[PDB]
């Protein structure tokens, strides 16, 4: 049960990165 | 019901600062949960 | 859009606002003191008083409970291991009951301050406008303050009208709630003496009086008014937090190190009696004077109460613990059911050995029987290592003396090896472990989380301080104005 | 850490825990008369029983001679009262029943016509009140103030 | 037994460090300070 | 009414000593001066004359002092010994009884310094208060150094307090402070701790964050100068920022996948991770105060002891500490009188 | 009674306390100078 | 004239009945604390002397019948 | 607004507590009692000192034997 | 099912604050 705790954990970390890379708010304010 | 409050803002949370949140508790529940099941 | 960490911000102005968010804040810390007085009583277990106490099985609030006058409970039961034929309206439940009842009266009236927030008591006559008169708000606080502290020194502690406090004997052997005297000579302000808490708690109080009606009475200078900014709640808000700290570590620093107001017998023993062999000490000069006075050496050390003997264990030290150790410290090492009794270590030659003592620090130990003169003459290799002395080749035998196996005797190397391992945590003692499915790692007693939680709430606060005096003193630049 | 060990002698320990607290009692005062320390936390409640033993021990010695009829009177001074409160304390509404019901026995024997009803009746309650300080664990602190 | 050894060394030593320590605490103070006086000189506070 | 201003009354003392005080010369005095100066200046004269002329022979049986022929990296001020067990050790106290050359002996210039030096720290934040008032400045500088002193107070006071006296304080040098890590090491297990894993995150990503941002600033500066050399080509006074933010965000953007787009958040970011890690750092320490360590993993300490044939890297680490201990309390803890026979010290050839 | 420890403990104090009042004068005496 | 108002007010009530509260709460404490610790330490109860018999030769007296 | 937007609510317990926050702003001139603050705070201070040193052992005084055993009075 | 409550800690770790972000963003958004 530990081991899938932490594979979800992790999967979840990985998925709010891509998340947070791809589908970021456009940076309009200064560009 | 006596007069409505003139101090009376709205909390607001761009998607940035979501993300923040998300990724810190998600990394303090990776760094911890070894901890927390022994 | 204010961000989410300035967000309560919003009730910085109007005090109606401030008083329905303090009386919700005080309601739920009211609502969780009676629910943990609850949670505790249901998880109690009464009928051990001697080797499974209060501090053994993890409570917190209800120490602090017994400390003041509440012994009894509705169950029957007494934190004395007797029986309470008629426990009134105060006992542990009652009083778990008077918190609940007062979060929700304290509830009810922070939501009518919120809907009501405009009044006219909080508009300056002058100027009509917002304004609190913080010298005078805190002259009045000060006195009721200051009159609740001596009433308490007074008609409490002092026992004239109230029940008294906890006070035990050096050891913790017989320890109850009973009156105390104040002491006013030098003697009142070493904190191990009961005495010098009810003093305090008049002098104080009578101050208190005083000051109140200063701060009543005289206005601050001006040059005082705008250097400390009194026209604002921040800098009130800077002064308390630094005041709290402060607190924060007296209390830490009380409860770690020991007090007349924090008994062993209700918080555990302090790591520092272990250190220095405080109980070790007393059962020894005890059981050298029943010699003296002429007895056998089993009649000598059954003579020591069982309470003082527990008190001699390496797993009773609330050093002795871990950040991740949860629970109580009966979880750990099991549930103590008995004495075995007094191990004494005889070689071949006939002199007796003494086992080395675990200190603090160490996690593991190696065990070490040595003579009177300090010299190692026993011991058991580490792992399946080369030995040269050994409990098998100096046939070290082990006696046990009071307890439950008083006059048995030992020289298998087996037990002889076991009992030398369990020797160095201290006494020697018997641990139901099947009970609780206690893993076998020592836990830490309720004077270690307390110290450790109020230390660390005392560093956070002493950041809240920095940032609020600097918020306070630098109003003008982060509002950006005149 | 620590291994299981400890054998199967638990069981022997904790199935009589209640006699072994019961003598540590004896012990603690012992310790505490040597000490030369004040225990003012088990003699407050044993001063009123000490004395509800040396009154009706001088009951039992001045009416087995059925000289004096005021047994009854100086039985109920008030006394009896105490000594069941603190008996219940320690016991609790099963013993303490026992006990004021064999005082208030003995008391009507006593009162009715001293015959030898009462004295056997005196004669099993000091033997009760015995037998329950036995158990109580402060047999030893009874006798001899 | 702990003594020094050597006899005039001492005074050869000292005038040197006293010679380089008096150029060595001049120059960079007066380097630090000239920006000193330019900045609290017009436009302070 | 009878109203009033700012500054409206007749002079004071007070006036003249503040006026005084807050001048423009080399060095800013101020209030905090009279904390500061003083108190730090005897705190680094301590030291130095703690390691040059002082010795540890009486306090832990060590040689620390150029004048007994130590290093700059041996060289200490050791902590008193283990039966001063939290005393001020006070040049007139108890213990030195208003002799010097004792004071010196026990070690009260170790505690001399400390208290010295925590009172110089408070000084400093103070002045830097001070001198943002002075100029008109949010001061954010007190809180990037609340880190430094909280991570001190933890360290050397409240860890020391929390033991069994100031012995186990950090000792002032450079193998002291080795030992002192060593120490934990073997018997905290602080690398394990959750709080010394966020305090290292903290400070790498520091070190990380100043890099980054100093090569991304100076390779995106603006082309305002003939010369090849770029340093000339900028003055104080200028209007506009002298590198381009969009440009380093398209790149930041495209080769990680984020990138800032604020000076004032990237800023304050570079604030905020080195004092959050220093002080979780603190609170670590604070817990290992009361031995509340991170040490157990209870799980795979049963599994170890069940079955030999299972080691993973956690049992490694709990073998090299058990060494680190068995093998250093004899010297380290003098005051325990531990005599370790070859038999029973710890060996890996004996598993 | 006043014992060895006391009367360095108020020693200290007194010494305290004229460091304090010399810290005082310098900062009085220099500023009255100045000013 | 608020300021007026509000001297009067406090000269008055926060000038004599807090002191006349306090001054009359402190000493019946006072007082109280003074005669209880100086009068009643210890608990006293029950009286007279008694060591002539124990319970053991009165119990014995009456076995035989 | 006028009279910041229009006055409040008023209660019995209002009009009884107005006094206690109507003189708002009140101060005295110059540095008023300043020094007596000063004196008392110095005062404070030594006192936080004895006891500190009482309790730390620095400061050993005939009365009191700063031990658990103390509590056998 | 090891560690029940050691399971629901993190479960209400990563929820609740979880649900309050998630909240939060829905709420201003609408804006
Ligand atoms: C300072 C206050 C304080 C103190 C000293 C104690 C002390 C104690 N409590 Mg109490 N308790 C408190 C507040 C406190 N409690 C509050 C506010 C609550 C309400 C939630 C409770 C509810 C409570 C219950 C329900 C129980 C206790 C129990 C206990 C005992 C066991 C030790 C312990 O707490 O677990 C060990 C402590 C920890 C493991 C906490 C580690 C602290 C780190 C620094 C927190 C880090 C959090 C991290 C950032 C996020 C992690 C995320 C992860 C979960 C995924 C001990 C006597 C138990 C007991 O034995 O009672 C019979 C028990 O059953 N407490
Ligand atoms: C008497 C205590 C006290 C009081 C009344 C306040 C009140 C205030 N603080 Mg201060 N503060 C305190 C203690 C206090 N603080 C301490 C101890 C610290 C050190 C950590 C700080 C650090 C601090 C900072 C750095 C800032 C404030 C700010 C503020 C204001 C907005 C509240 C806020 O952060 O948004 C509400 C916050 C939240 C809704 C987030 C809560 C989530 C927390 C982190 C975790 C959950 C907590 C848990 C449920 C309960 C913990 C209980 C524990 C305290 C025992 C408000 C005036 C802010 C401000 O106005 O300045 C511009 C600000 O920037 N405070
Ligand atoms: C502002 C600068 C400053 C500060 C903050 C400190 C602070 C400290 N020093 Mg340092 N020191 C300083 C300047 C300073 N010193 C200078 C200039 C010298 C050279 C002369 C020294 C020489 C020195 C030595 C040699 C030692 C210290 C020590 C200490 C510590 C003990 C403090 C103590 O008990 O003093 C006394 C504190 C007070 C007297 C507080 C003021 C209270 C006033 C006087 C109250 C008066 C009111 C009233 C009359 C009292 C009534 C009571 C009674 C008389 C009836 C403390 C960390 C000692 C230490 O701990 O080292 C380990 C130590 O050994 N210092
Ligand atoms: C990747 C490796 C790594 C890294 C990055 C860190 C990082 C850190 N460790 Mg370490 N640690 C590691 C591995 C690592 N650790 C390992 C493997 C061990 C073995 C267990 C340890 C054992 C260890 C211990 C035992 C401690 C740390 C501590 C710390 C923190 C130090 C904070 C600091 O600056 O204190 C140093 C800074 C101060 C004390 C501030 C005082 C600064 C004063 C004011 C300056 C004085 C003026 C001076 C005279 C001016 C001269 C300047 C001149 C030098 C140029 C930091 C988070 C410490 C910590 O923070 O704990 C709370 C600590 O106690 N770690
Ligand atoms: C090795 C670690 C370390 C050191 C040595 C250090 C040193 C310094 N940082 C300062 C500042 C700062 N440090 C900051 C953040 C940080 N600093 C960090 C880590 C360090 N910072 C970290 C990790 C952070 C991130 C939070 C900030 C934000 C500031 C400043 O604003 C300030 C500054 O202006 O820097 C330019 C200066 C404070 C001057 C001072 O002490 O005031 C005078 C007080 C004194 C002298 C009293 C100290 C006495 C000490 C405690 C006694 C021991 C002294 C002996 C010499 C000890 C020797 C020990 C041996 C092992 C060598 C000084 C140059
Ligand atoms: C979000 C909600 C969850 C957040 C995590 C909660 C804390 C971890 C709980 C892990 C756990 O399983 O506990 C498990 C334990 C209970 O554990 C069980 O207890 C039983 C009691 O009969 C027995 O002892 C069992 O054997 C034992 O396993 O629960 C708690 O400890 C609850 C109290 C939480 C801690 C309170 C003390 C905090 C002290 C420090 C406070 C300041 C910290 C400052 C840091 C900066
Ligand atoms: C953030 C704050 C930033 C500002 C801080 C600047 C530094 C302030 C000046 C330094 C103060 C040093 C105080 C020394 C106290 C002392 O020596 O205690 C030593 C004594 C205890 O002394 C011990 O007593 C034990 C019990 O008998 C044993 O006998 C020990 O042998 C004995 O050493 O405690 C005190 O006197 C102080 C108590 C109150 C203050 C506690 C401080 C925090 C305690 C933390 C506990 C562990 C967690
Ligand atoms: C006696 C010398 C050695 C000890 C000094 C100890 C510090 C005491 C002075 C602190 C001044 C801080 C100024 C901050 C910088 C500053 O300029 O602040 C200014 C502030 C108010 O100043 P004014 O409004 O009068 O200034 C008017 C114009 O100059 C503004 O531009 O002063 C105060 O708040 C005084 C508070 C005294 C409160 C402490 C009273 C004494 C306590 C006990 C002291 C015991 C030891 C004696
Ligand atoms: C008035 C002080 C003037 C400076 C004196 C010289 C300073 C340099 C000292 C170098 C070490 C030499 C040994 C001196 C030490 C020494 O010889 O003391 C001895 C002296 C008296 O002790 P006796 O020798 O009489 O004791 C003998 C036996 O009876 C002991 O049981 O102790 C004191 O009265 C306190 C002296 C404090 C001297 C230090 C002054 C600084 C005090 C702390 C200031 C705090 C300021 C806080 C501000 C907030
Ligand atoms: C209305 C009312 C009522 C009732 C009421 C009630 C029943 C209440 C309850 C209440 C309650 C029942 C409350 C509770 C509360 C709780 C709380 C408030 C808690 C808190 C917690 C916390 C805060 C935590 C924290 C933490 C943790 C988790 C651990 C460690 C860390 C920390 C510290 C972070 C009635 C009908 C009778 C009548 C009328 C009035
Ligand atoms: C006695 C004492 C005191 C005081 C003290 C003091 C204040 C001191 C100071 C001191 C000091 C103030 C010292 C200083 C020192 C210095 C040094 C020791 C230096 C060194 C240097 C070096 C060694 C260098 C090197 C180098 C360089 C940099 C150049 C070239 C290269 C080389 C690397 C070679 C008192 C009475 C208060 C108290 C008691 C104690």
């Amino acid at each position: 049960m530990e081991a899938l705790v932490y594979t979800f954990l992790l999967v979840g970390t990985l998925g709010i990165i891509f998340f947070s890379i791809f589908f970021r708010d456009p940076p309009r304010m200064i560009k | 019901m006596a007069r409505p409050n003139p101090n009376k803002q709205v909390v607001e949370l761009n998607r940035t600062s979501l993300y923040w949140g998300l990724l810190l508790i998600f990394v303090l529940a990776v760094l911890f949960s070894s901890y927390i099941f022994n | 859009g204010l961000p989410w960490y300035r967000v309560h911000t919003v009730v910085i102005n109007d005090p109606g606002r401030l008083i329905s968010v303090h009386l919700m804040h005080t309601a739920l810390v009211s609502g969780w003191a009676g629910s943990m007085a609850l949670f505790e009583i249901s998880v109690f277990d009464p009928s051990d008083p001697v080797l499974n106490p209060m501090w053994r099985q993890g409570m917190f609030v209800l120490p602090f409970m017994t400390r003041l006058g509440i012994t009894q409970s509705w169950g029957g039961w007494t934190i004395s291991g007797e029986t309470a034929t008629n426990p009134g309206i105060w006992s542990y439940e009652g009083v778990a009951a008077a918190h609940i009842i007062l979060s929700g009266a304290l509830f009810l009236a922070s939501v009518w301050h919120w809907t009501y927030w405009d009044l006219e008591l909080f508009r300056d006559p002058r100027t009509g406008k917002t304004a609190l008169d913080l010298p005078k708000i805190f002259g009045i606080h000060l006195f009721l303050s200051g009159l609740l502290c001596f009433g308490f020194g007074a008609f409490h502690v002092t026992g004239v009208f109230g029940p008294g406090i906890w006070v035990s004997d050096p050891y913790g052997l017989t320890g109850s709630v009973q009156p105390v005297a104040p002491s006013w000579g030098a003697d009142g302000f070493d904190p191990y003496n009961p005495g010098g808490i009810a003093s305090h708690h008049i002098a104080a109080g009578i101050l208190g009086v005083l000051a109140g009606l200063f701060h009543l009475c005289v206005r601050p200078s001006i040059r005082l008014y705008f250097g400390l900014s009194m026209g604002s709640i921040e800098t009130v808000l800077s002064s308390s937090i630094a005041a709290v700290f402060w607190a924060a570590f007296v209390v830490a620093g009380t409860m770690w190190y020991g007090s007349a107001a924090t008994p062993i017998e209700l918080f555990g023993p302090t790591r520092y009696q272990w250190d220095q062999g405080f109980f070790q000490q007393e059962i020894q000069k005890r059981v050298q004077a029943s010699l003296a006075e002429g007895a056998s050496l089993s009649d000598a050390w059954s003579r020591i109460p069982e309470k003082l003997a527990f008190y001699d264990y390496i797993g009773n030290n609330p050093a002795k613990g871990g950040l991740f150790r949860t629970g109580a410290m009966n979880s750990g090492d099991g549930i103590a059911v008995g004495w075995l009794g007094h191990a004494s270590f005889k070689d071949q030659e006939g002199r007796e050995l003494f086992v080395r003592r675990m200190p603090t620090f160490f996690e593991t130990f190696p065990v070490l029987l040595l003579d009177k003169d300090g010299i190692v003459r026993a011991d058991v290799p580490f792992r399946k290592a080369e030995s040269k002395y050994s409990i098998e080749q100096v046939g070290v035998s082990v006696t046990f003396y009071g307890g439950e196996l008083d006059g048995l005797t030992f020289t298998d190397p087996a037990t002889v090896k076991k009992y030398a391992r369990k020797a160095q945590l201290g006494e020697i003692f018997e641990f139901d472990r099947s009970t609780l499915q206690s893993d076998g790692v020592f836990r830490s007693s309720p004077r270690g989380w307390f110290t450790f939680g109020h230390v660390c709430f005392a560093l956070l606060f002493f950041f809240g301080h920095i940032w609020h005096g600097a918020r306070t003193i630098f109003r003008d630049v982060f509002a950006g104005i005149d | 850490i620590p291994d299981e060990e400890d054998e199967d002698l638990v069981e022997k320990a904790k199935a009589n825990r209640r006699a072994r607290l019961a003598q540590q009692r004896g012990v603690t005062r012992d310790f505490m008369a040597s000490e030369n320390l004040t225990d003012r936390r088990l003699e407050q409640e044993l001063v009123p029983v000490q004395k509800a033993v040396y009154k009706l021990a001088k009951s039992g010695s001045q009416l087995e001679s059925g000289d004096l009829k005021g047994a009854a009177s100086t039985l109920s001074e008030s006394w009896v009262g105490d000594f069941s409160t603190v008996a219940s304390t320690v016991s609790g509404s099963t013993t303490a029943g026992k006990l004021v019901e064999a005082i208030k026995s003995v008391q009507a024997a006593a009162a009715k016509g001293d015959a030898a009803g009462s004295k056997r009746a005196y004669v099993s309650l000091v033997s009760d009140l015995q037998s329950w300080a036995d158990a109580s664990g402060l047999a030893t602190s009874l006798k001899g103030l | 037994r702990a003594s020094t050894e050597q006899t005039t060394k001492r005074a050869m030593l000292g005038l040197l460090a006293g010679a380089v320590a008096g150029a060595l605490l001049v120059a960079p103070a007066e380097a630090i300070r000239i920006p000193s006086h330019e900045f609290t000189g017009g436009m302070v506070k | 009414t009878i109203a009033i201003g700012t500054y409206q009354e007749k002079r004071t003392w007070f006036d003249d000593a503040d006026d005084w005080l807050r001048q423009d010369r080399f060095v800013f005095v101020g209030w905090s001066g009279l904390l500061l100066f003083p108190c730090a200046y005897f705190a680094l004269g301590g030291w130095l004359t703690g390691t040059t002329f002082v010795t540890s022979w009486y306090t832990h049986g060590l040689a620390t002092s150029y004048l007994e022929g130590c290093n700059f990296l041996t060289a200490a001020v050791s902590t008193p010994a283990n039966s001063m067990a939290h005393s001020l050790l006070f040049v007139w106290g108890p213990e030195a009884q208003g002799d010097f050359t004792r004071w010196c002996q026990l070690g009260g210039l170790w505690a001399f310094v400390a208290l010295h030096g925590a009172f110089g720290l408070i000084g400093f934040m103070l002045r830097q208060f001070e001198i943002a008032r002075s100029v008109n400045l949010r001061p954010y500088n007190a809180i990037a150094f609340s880190a430094p002193i909280a991570v001190f107070v933890s360290v050397f006071l409240i860890y020391p307090l929390g033991q069994s006296g100031w012995f186990f304080a950090p000792s002032f040098g450079v193998a002291a402070i080795f030992r002192f890590i060593l120490f934990f090491q073997g018997f905290h297990n602080w690398t394990l701790n959750p709080f010394h894993m966020m305090g290292v995150a903290g400070v790498l990503g520091a070190a990380l964050l100043c890099a980054i941002h100093g090569a991304t600033v100076e390779n995106t500066l603006f082309e305002d100068g003939d010369g090849a050399n770029t340093f000339r080509a900028f003055n104080p006074t200028q209007a506009e920022e002298t590198y381009s933010m969009v440009t380093a965000n398209r790149f930041w953007s495209q080769i990680f996948g984020v990138a800032f787009s604020n000076k004032r958040w990237l800023h304050f970011f570079m604030l905020l991770v080195p004092v959050t890690g220093l002080w979780m750092s603190a609170i670590g320490v604070v817990g290992l105060a009361l031995n509340l360590r991170a040490y157990d993993f209870v799980s795979q300490e049963i599994r170890a002891a069940e079955d030999p044939e299972f080691e993973t890297f956690y049992t490694k680490n709990i073998l090299l500490n058990e060494g680190i201990r068995a093998w250093m309390a004899a010297q380290d803890q003098p005051h325990e009188r531990l005599v370790f026979p070859e038999e029973v010290l710890p060996r890996g050839n004996a598993l | 009674a006043v014992t060895p420890s006391l009367k360095n403990f108020l020693g200290s104090l007194i010494a305290g306390a004229t460091v304090l009042g010399g810290i005082a004068l310098a900062i009085t005496a220099v500023s009255k100078f100045d000013k | 004239t608020s300021s007026a108002v509000a001297s009067s007010g406090l000269g008055g009530q926060q000038g004599l009945g807090v002191l006349a509260a306090a001054f009359a709460i402190v000493a019946l404490a006072t007082a109280g604390v003074v005669l209880k610790q100086g009068d009643e330490t210890l608990a006293q109860v029950n009286n007279a002397y008694q060591g002539d018999s124990l319970t053991v030769i009165s119990s014995r007296i009456a076995e035989s019948l | 607004n006028s009279d910041f937007q229009e006055p409040g609510l008023v209660t019995p317990l209002g009009t009884l507590l107005r006094p206690l926050n109507s003189e708002a702003g009140k101060v005295l001139p110059g540095w008023g009692t300043t020094v007596l603050m000063a004196v008392f705070i110095l005062l404070f201070a030594a006192f936080l000192l004895i006891i500190l040193e009482i309790y730390n052992s620095s400061l050993i005084l005939d009365d009191v034997s700063m031990s658990w055993e103390t509590l056998a009075k | 099912e090891v560690n029940i409550y050691g399971l629901t800690a993190t479960a209400l770790f990563i929820i609740i604050p979880t649900s309050f972000l998630l909240i939060l963003y829905v709420k201003t958004a609408s804006t």
